[PDB]
RNA sequence: GCUAAACCUAGCCCCAAACCCACUCCACCUUACUACCACAACCUUAGCCAAACCAUUUACCCAAAUAAAGUAUAGGCGAUAGAAAUUGGGCGCAAUAGAUAUAGUACCGCAAGGGAAAGAUGAAAAAACCAAGCAUAAUAUAGCAAGGACUAACCCCUAUACCUUCUGCAUAAUGAAUUAACUAGAAAUAACUUUGCAAGGAGAGCCAAAGCUAAGACCCCCGAAACCAGACGA
RNA sequence: CCGAGCCUGGUGAUAGCUGGUUGUCCAAGAUAGAAUCUUAGUUCAACUUUAAAUUUGCCCACAGAACCCUCUAAAUCCCCUU
RNA sequence: ACUGAACUCCUCACACCCAAUUGGACCAAUCUAUCACCCUAUAGAAGAACUAAUGUUAGUAUAAGUAACAUGAAAACAUUCU
RNA sequence: UCUCUUACUUUUAACCAGUGAAAUUGACCUGCCCGUGAAGAGGCGGGCAUAACACAGCAAGACGAGAAGACCCUAUGGAGCU
């Protein structure tokens, strides 16, 4: 990625990045599962329903995330009705 | 020519040891050397030798009479 | 080091005359092989990594600390009967020799920084006297900093100038955070 | 290395325990500044150590200069003949009194 | 030329000083003179083991000299004195064998005698009156 | 280029004691900047090396070499200013104490090989130095004899130490 | 820099670059997380908590009304118009232990946090602010060295 | 499969006293 | 051989000429001035370097824009060429990635 | 004791300020520097390179610093590219350095074109020591050249040169005649460490569920065959 | 010095390939694998280091871990005590 | 029985024998601020250290006084001869 | 040409005199046999030999010197041709 534009000398976010995950304030990072639309009539109902589901990304995942995206994605955004507003904090955790 | 002091110093006192060795100068007694006074390395000639001497004879036995002639000639002019 | 610019240059191996063409071909000779006469490994050539060109170290330390670091600097002189308070900076003559003697007579020391409140209204008769002293040195209330401070012996300050100071400094802390630059206009600030 | 240096035998001046010891150490000659760090460590010990050392041991002569320099220095002079010269510079108090006991007590 | 080191003369003298009494161009080339005078202080390093070694063959062979004059072998000597817990070193006893010799024929006298004494108790089978310097002194 | 050698007739000696051997004369002289090689110059300068000023000059006559006629040259020079200037009674009574050649500046031509290549000629140049003391040769040093090999040997014998004991 | 090798060399391949395998980021499905991000509005919420802090400390003027302009010159609240802020969302948090009559301008407010200011007697009502008029509002000062 | 040869220039052989 | 043998002349500086004496006075023109001026309204200097600082390859973009019409024609083609390799030097080199 | 060594000042670099020279007589576009006789200029840059190949694609000066913002947006939707409204003199070099520069000269090339090196007294010239290499002064059994030693230089005993690439490597394989000078780790996110202030931090913008501000501390040198544009050559 | 002349410029072209990389001292410190136009290279894992938080880790005894194939060894997993 | 290690004991001392890598304690010289004033101190900076790139420049060696190179004769230096 | 080579002349050569290169060179105080290193020892092990120092020859060894590397393989290196 670009370390330093050559028209104002900063960061660049990869934008490939940036349609792909959602990151959470706290630092977690969320994706799809890959193959959740393709070719629907082999797989199984159970095996469906595990692609249909939001998942997490590990540390390494998260960490590369983070280098590939600018600081602005990662501020804190009071949206009006957001569906993954009370996953922005975390509850009751002790390392 | 190099920016620096230090090291042109350090160089110029090798220089100096040098030449000591190639030269020495004569020996001087060391009563004509910085560093002395003549009264107190007297007493400490005593304490060296643990002995209990009396100061003034002891002044008094180590001024040779070849001594006395050379002061006498050379105090004249 | 805020003001501080640097002016060292150097040219690099692209930015040397000439160096264009290859000196001989790598395998012919018994040479070693090089691909342009101007390389850092050549004499004359260009420099690997030198000064590149003006350069400024500014920086911003937060305003806290630069108030703080006038505070300090202030407690310090006190505490070390550097410091001495003055009703004004008026001399009965505008002889420099008697402010000499009088730092003499009084045990200021080699150099005396004297600071008085506005650069317009200082007395006619100390301008003169420090104009050709070198060691004694004349200000206005907002020219003064750590670095004066540090470097003369004694300061010396004025009963207007010491009001004048406690207020700046003390409105340092007990203020708000800012929400424009404090030049622009507030309810109380000047 | 031993081939690359010269050699002795092993003796002392004059058989010195034989009938008495007599301190081979005979003349000390220190070199201190006024003003100066360098010279700090030393300035100190002439505060305390000097007065009391050199009753410790009254058949050394102890000279201080106390002049601008940039290494303070220390002339340890032997009765045989020897010339020691040590440069004290840049040491604490403590570390200069070992220096100073350790030529006190050699030939 | 900002920054040029000013003081490579005295650099290059500290390894110099020890090359000094070297032959050929090792003892003035730095090049070479450095290659060398590394390998002559990891020699110098190695040689304080070898030292201790071979002062110690010069103790054996030279207390072998003075026992074989006597007419008892070397093991013999050194075994039996400790028989009777006289406990000398090598160098001491080597050293006695130059410069006390009447001592050290004394020390090979009661290393043999020791020696008999033991041979007479190997003979015997069960319990004998056990000879006057092998009795052997406890301590508690 | 150092000019030392030349500066040595300008030493001056205090006036000695009449109880004093008398210091022999001493005279140095040189010659700059002669075509001929350092090294071919040193036969000349190591033959004569030892020899009375006369007997030198005999040897170098009959000598074919280039640089023969050149020491001639200088020998004769210093024979003549050691009588002139230096004080010296009788011109025979000098022999050689010194004689060195040494490299002086020397001057790079090209030397043209076969296809482009080629190489870089010197042209040679050298200093010759000679001293003469006033007073007879000293006799060489006598072959070493039989009963001096064995006289040292004893003596070696003698410094013999026992090792590594008290 | 280890032996020599890329890395050795310093010619490593970019970052997400998995050495030929398609890459963890590209082999993942795009969804529309942030399909309109900057389109969103965003409202910067106070607490009643907050707010009634602020009028214990004094900051904050009961004796006259309340809108965005005197909360922010209360300090009680920071507002970025730039990063898509719309105002001030009043929030359920802290209704009890909230004991203070006041007129109180919000864009957003709970019905909770609407009951909450109404049992005490005050009044609150929702203004709509364009972005034009809210930079303003926020920082007035400013905007009138603009001369317009 | 051939390598021509290189002269270094004259002024270093023309150099005088 | 390559060190000086003799000592250079020495060198006498005046700590207290003017310059000296008076450096870094006003430098807290803002906390006690009512914050007329801020303390980088005192740095001299380049046009694109007042109160500003960044990377050689920052440095240069900033060159670029602010006296890029007013230089040199082989000055500028040197500066064209700096960004040129810098931008590769600091995107596409280097041991982290 | 030779060869040598040593030097401080010519000048130069980066800024700021300020809009620059176009020049007695004669000659000079013909074969320029030669007194003196019937055609005409404006026309998309390409390519290396990045994409770990390559084929669409890959930052390059356009007229206010900051911020908006690496945002909207564009893109084999991938590498990467990327707005706008709006806001507003010297901690420099000092003769292998610094300009190539004592000079675009000498020299090299048919031409375009390439392109050096070097100097040092003193107020006045109308006045001491240190590189390599050698010399002083060749050599005497035996062996990585030394170490342990020794009364003693050698003799005695112990001892498979260095760097780099390979698992070993003694040695195998690259590299070094030697001396002097010159010649190679440049930066972000995020963490940690130390300060200031603290539900707020920051000298607009930005961040904040103890955070925010400042500082400290991390990212090398030399080398192809090539490709393209414009000149020069029968 | 022509399977495509030479010069300047793009140009410090590019080089997963070769070569090199400059003071002292101390400390910790080695070989599960996977994908890869990939095996002269990268990325992930494993190991390694530093800093931090907190509680068990290593060695382990009983009990326990399959039939079929027509036949079964050194052993291994798990594991309180210590 | 004796000999026989850097193993172990003995008298003292103790951070002081792994590649890549990672952590740490110091520090040559230079410039700057302030000291100092026969060559230092505390800090701030940086073109900040070379036994090695068939490295680049200059000097001097080895091969080596080697390879190699050169003027027809006599004479009076008029001339003549081959 | 050879069986089967010989003799003489010139050039070279070797000596005296003048001038004076080049590749090469880690340092060398630079031996032989056997073993080891699987092949490959002047330098390692066991034996043997052995005052020092020029000049002339020879080509068995120094994996002898010098080159735009003959062959095989590799590069997500080129280029010409179809
Ligand atoms: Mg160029
Ligand atoms: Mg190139
Ligand atoms: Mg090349
Ligand atoms: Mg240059
Ligand atoms: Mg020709
Ligand atoms: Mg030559
Ligand atoms: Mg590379
Ligand atoms: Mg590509
Ligand atoms: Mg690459
Ligand atoms: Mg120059
Ligand atoms: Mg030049
Ligand atoms: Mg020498
Ligand atoms: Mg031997
Ligand atoms: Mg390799
Ligand atoms: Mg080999
Ligand atoms: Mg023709
Ligand atoms: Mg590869
Ligand atoms: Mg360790
Ligand atoms: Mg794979
Ligand atoms: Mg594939
Ligand atoms: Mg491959
Ligand atoms: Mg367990
Ligand atoms: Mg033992
Ligand atoms: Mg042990
Ligand atoms: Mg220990
Ligand atoms: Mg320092
Ligand atoms: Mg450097
Ligand atoms: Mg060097
Ligand atoms: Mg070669
Ligand atoms: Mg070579
Ligand atoms: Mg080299
Ligand atoms: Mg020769
Ligand atoms: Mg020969
Ligand atoms: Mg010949
Ligand atoms: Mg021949
Ligand atoms: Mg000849
Ligand atoms: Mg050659
Ligand atoms: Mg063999
Ligand atoms: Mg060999
Ligand atoms: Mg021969
Ligand atoms: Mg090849
Ligand atoms: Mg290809």
């Amino acid at each position: 990625l670009t370390y330093f534009s050559a028209r104002k000398g900063k960061r660049k976010t990869v934008k490939a990045v940036i349609d792909r995950f959602l990151r959470l304030h706290c630092g977690l990072w969320v994706r799809r599962k890959a193959g959740y639309k393709k070719k629907l009539w082999k797989k199984t109902p159970a095996r469906k329903k595990r692609l249909r589901e939001f998942v997490f990304c590990n540390k390494t995942q998260s960490k590369l995330l983070d280098k590939m995206t600018t600081s602005f994605w990662k501020r804190r955004n009071w949206y009006v009705d957001d569906p993954y507003q009370k996953y922005h904090d975390r509850t009751n955790l002790k390392v | 020519v190099k920016k620096g002091f230090r090291a042109a110093f350090r160089f110029q006192k090798e220089l100096e040891r040098q030449r000591l060795l190639r030269c020495p100068p004569p020996p001087v007694r060391r009563s004509e050397k910085p560093n002395w006074d003549y009264h107190a390395e007297i007493q400490a000639f005593g304490h060296r030798l643990q002995e209990n001497f009396s100061l003034d004879l002891l002044k008094t036995a180590f001024v040779n009479s070849c001594y006395i002639k050379s002061e006498e000639a050379k105090r004249q002019q | 080091n805020f003001k501080r610019i640097s002016y060292a240059k150097t040219k690099t191996r692209a930015e040397v005359r000439g160096g264009g063409r290859k000196p001989w071909p790598q395998k012919g000779t018994g040479r070693a092989r090089h691909g342009s006469i101007r390389s850092p490994l050549w004499r004359g050539g260009g420099v690997a990594h030198g000064p590149r060109g003006p350069t400024s170290y500014y920086y911003m330390l937060p305003m806290k600390v630069r108030a703080l670091g006038l505070k300090v600097a202030l407690t310090v002189k006190l505490a070390q009967d550097d410091l001495h308070i003055m009703d004004s900076l008026e001399l009965p003559t505008g002889d420099p020799q008697y402010l000499t003697e009088l730092a003499h007579y009084r045990r200021w020391g080699d150099s005396v920084l004297l600071v008085d409140l506005t650069h317009e209204e200082m007395p006619q008769s100390i301008v003169e006297a420090t104009s050709r002293l070198k060691t004694f040195n004349l200000i206005p209330a907002v020219g003064l900093n750590v670095h004066s401070m540090l470097k003369h012996q004694t300061l010396v300050l004025t009963l207007p100038t010491v009001a004048f100071l406690e207020d700046k400094l003390l409105w340092q802390d007990s203020r708000y955070r800012p929400l424009y630059p404090f030049s622009l206009p507030y309810s109380d600030f000047p | 290395t031993a081939r690359g240096t010269p050699s002795r035998f092993l003796a002392s001046v004059l058989h010195n325990g034989l009938g008495r010891y007599v301190q081979q150490l005979q003349r000390l000659s220190f070199s201190v500044s006024r003003d100066g760090a360098s010279s700090r460590g030393a300035r100190e010990f002439v505060e305390r150590e000097v007065i009391d050392f050199a009753r410790r041991n009254p058949g050394v002569v102890i000279y201080v200069n106390s002049r601008p320099c940039c290494v303070p220095r220390v002339v340890a002079e032997y009765l045989n003949g020897a010339v020691r010269e040590e440069s004290i510079h840049c040491k604490s108090v403590e570390e200069i009194s070992t220096l100073v006991q350790k030529l006190a007590d050699q030939s | 030329l900002r920054n040029r080191v000013t003081d490579r003369y005295f650099r290059i003298q500290e390894v110099l000083k020890h090359a000094r009494h070297f032959r050929g161009r090792k003892n003035r080339c730095y090049r070479l003179a450095v290659r060398t005078v590394i390998r002559a202080f990891v020699k110098c390093t190695k040689a304080r083991y070898l030292k201790k070694k071979n002062m110690r063959t010069l103790w054996i062979n030279r207390i072998t000299a003075a026992s074989q004059e006597h007419g008892l072998k070397y093991p013999a000597l050194i075994g039996n004195l400790v028989k009777c817990q006289v406990e000398l070193n090598r160098k001491v006893l080597a050293d006695l064998a130059i410069y006390e010799p009447k001592t050290f024929k004394s020390l090979a006298a009661l290393a043999s005698r020791r020696r008999h004494e033991g041979f007479a108790a190997a003979l015997g089978d069960g319990k004998e009156p056990e000879g006057i310097f092998s009795r052997v002194v406890q301590y508690h | 280029i150092s000019r030392k050698w030349e500066k040595k007739n300008k030493i001056v000696y205090p006036p000695q004691l009449p109880g004093e051997p008398r210091r022999p004369a001493e005279i140095y002289h040189c010659r700059r900047q002669i075509k001929y090689s350092k090294d071919k110059m040193w036969y000349l300068a190591k033959l004569i090396r030892g020899m009375s000023i006369d007997q030198a000059l005999a040897q170098l006559e009959f000598n074919d070499k280039k640089g023969a006629k050149i020491i001639k040259e200088v020998l004769l020079e210093a024979q003549d200013m050691a009588v002139r200037d230096h004080n010296v009674e009788f011109r025979s009574n000098l022999y050689i104490a010194e004689s060195t050649s040494g490299r002086g500046q020397c001057l790079k031509r090209i030397r043209y090989h076969g296809r482009g290549r080629f190489g870089i000629m010197e042209k040679v140049y050298c200093h010759y130095f000679v001293k003469l003391v006033e007073g007879p040769p000293p006799p060489p040093e006598p072959p070493k004899t039989a009963v001096a090999h064995a006289k040292e040997y004893i003596q070696q014998l003698r410094s013999r130490t026992i090792v590594h004991t008290l | 820099r280890g032996h020599k090798g890329e890395r050795q060399r310093g010619t490593r391949p970019r970052l997400g670059f998995e050495g030929g395998q398609t890459p963890f980021y590209i082999r993942i499905p795009k969804y529309g997380f942030n399909e309109g991000h900057s389109f969103r509005r965003q409202y910067k919420p106070l607490s009643l908590n907050r707010l009634q802090y602020l009028i214990d400390l004094g900051r904050v003027d009961p004796s006259q009304p309340i809108d965005l302009t005197q909360l922010v010159n209360g300090r009680g609240v920071t507002i970025q118009p730039l990063k898509r802020d719309y105002g001030v969302q009043l929030v359920e948090e802290g209704a009890d232990t909230f004991t203070a009559k006041v007129n109180i301008e919000v864009q957003l407010a709970s019905e909770l946090a609407i009951a909450a200011i109404e049992k005490n007697g005050g009044v609150v009502t929702t203004a709509f602010y364009d972005p034009r008029s809210l930079d303003i509002v926020c920082k007035p000062v400013p905007f009138f060295l603009r001369g317009q | 499969r051939f390598t021509p040869p290189i002269y270094q220039p004259k002024f270093k052989t023309e150099k005088e006293f | 051989i390559g060190i000086r043998l003799t000592l250079p002349p020495p060198k006498v500086v005046d700590r207290w000429n003017e310059k000296r004496a008076m450096f870094g006075v006003y430098d807290n023109i803002g906390i006690l001035g009512n914050f007329e001026k801020h303390p980088k309204e005192l740095i001299r200097g380049p046009i694109w370097l007042r109160g500003w600082k960044g990377n050689e390859l920052q440095r240069c973009i900033r060159k670029r824009k602010m006296v890029g019409s007013r230089m040199f024609a082989d000055d500028l083609h040197n500066l064209n060429k700096r960004i040129r390799y810098l931008y590769k030097h600091f995107n596409r080199h280097g041991k982290f990635r």
